[PDB]
């Protein structure tokens, strides 16, 4: 009734690293 | 590591404990990166974990600074901040941790000034150094600005042209010290002057101090005879 | 081999003569994106054929240490020393295992011995406040 913005949160916050890592690793070659 | 680079990095730890900004002016070779890739490791007490170091250097040199980290001291985390100014934003944002140390252009950093403004970088290196040789560059102007501690500058060979250019390398390193670049040529004597001011901040080798058993080069000055069409051309110039 | 110039329009006619001559060879202008400077260094380090690496010396060297070049070759040169200095050592390095040779093309009687005795006259102005 009022913790229902944890279940969103979590969904952005595994973006954030995942997608500036990938992009990190843009830079290998 | 080898014995110029450990007493290179107690040098370093000492002038960085002393508050003292200064050039790794060691030979092209001896190997500035590795000389200063080993100061998050030596200077452990957790500031560098906590807080970020950065890299400003130029664009080509953006190859082997994400490299040598991974392989040397893999310890510190990396993000670089080139490419698309969309990924490079989608990189940066979460700066306001895996932010040990960060690798940049210098025209990505003339750019985009208040964007590193906004982030404490605490200890800079600054790389490729002769590219902050005149004060009328925006490069100077503006990298004089960001609000670091200690500033270690790689010149891949220091100095070499004329006062106002001494002045401009120097007045970065110190932004007291020096009053101005009129008055500097007082600042065969004067060579001394120099020597003195630039001895407790500035280290140096020539490779044979190090190079026991790598080559010299053989130089050759090779002349051409210019061809008919050439005479013809330059003739008419 | 390294080969430097100073001109994206001479490094053009060296590509058509490598390619036309069947060498192998790969080229960084300034022109060259970050990832393709990564591309090429790699791929000249590492690998056994690729015969002759193209580039400029104030931009395609910038610390960029290609250890794979024996020898070095300057189809130009600048009117200041330093960065030719750099250009060398950008092969003459800790990571090489080898002998080292290097060459400068000059036209005598043109404008490149203008550009030589101004080289010689700063690097001797150069050495003095070094040591
Ligand atoms: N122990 C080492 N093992 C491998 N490479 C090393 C080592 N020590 C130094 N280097 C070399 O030193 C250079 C790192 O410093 P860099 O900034 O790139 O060169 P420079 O001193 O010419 O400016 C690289 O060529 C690197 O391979």
């Amino acid at each position: 009734l009022t913790e229902e913005m944890l279940l969103k949160r979590e969904e952005r916050a595994r973006k954030r690293r995942l997608q500036a890592a990938r992009r990190a690793e843009e830079h290998k070659n | 590591l080898k014995g110029y680079q450990l007493k290179g990095m107690n040098w370093l730890a000492n002038l960085y404990e002393q508050g003292i900004n200064g050039i790794l002016a060691d030979e092209m070779g001896l190997g500035k990166t590795v000389q200063s890739i080993a100061l998050l490791a030596h200077l452990a007490e957790r500031e560098n974990i906590w807080g970020p170091f950065l890299i400003i250097s130029p664009a080509s040199t953006l190859n082997n600074w994400h490299q040598e980290f991974t392989r040397f001291v893999p310890k510190f985390k990396v993000l670089p901040y080139w490419g698309n100014p969309h990924d490079r934003k989608v990189i940066r944002r979460f700066w306001s941790a895996p932010f040990h140390v960060v690798i940049t252009s210098y025209q990505l950093v003339v750019q985009d000034v208040k964007y590193f403004q906004r982030v404490k970088w605490q200890y800079m290196v600054l790389d490729e150094a002769q590219a902050l040789k005149s004060s009328s560059s925006v490069r100077w102007k503006i990298l004089l600005q960001f609000q670091c501690r200690n500033r270690l500058l790689l010149t891949g060979t220091p100095i070499q042209n004329t006062m106002a250019e001494l002045w401009a390398l120097l007045h970065f390193i110190m932004p007291t010290l020096f009053d101005s670049h009129e008055e500097f040529n007082e600042w065969e004597n004067q060579l001394s002057r120099l020597h003195m001011i630039l001895k407790p901040f500035m280290l140096r080798r020539i490779k044979k101090d190090v190079e026991n058993e790598l080559s010299d080069k053989i130089e050759i000055l090779m002349y051409c005879q210019l061809t008919s069409r050439q005479k013809l051309l330059y003739q008419a110039l | 081999v390294l080969i430097y110039s100073q001109m994206t329009r001479m490094i053009d006619l060296l590509e058509e003569y490598m390619v036309y001559r069947k060498h192998t060879y790969m080229r960084l202008d300034g022109s060259s994106k970050i990832s393709e400077r990564r591309d090429m260094v790699a791929d000249f380090q590492n690998r056994n054929d690729i015969f002759v690496f193209l580039l400029s010396t104030r931009a395609g060297g910038l610390g960029i240490n290609l250890t794979a070049a024996d020898t070095v070759i300057f189809y130009d040169s600048d009117w200041n020393p330093t960065v030719d200095q750099q250009a060398m050592d950008r092969a003459h390095r800790l990571g090489q295992t080898k002998q080292v040779t290097v060459y400068r093309l000059i036209c005598k009687g043109t404008i490149e011995e203008r550009i030589l005795q101004r080289a010689k006259e700063k690097s001797e102005i150069q050495r003095m406040v070094i040591s």
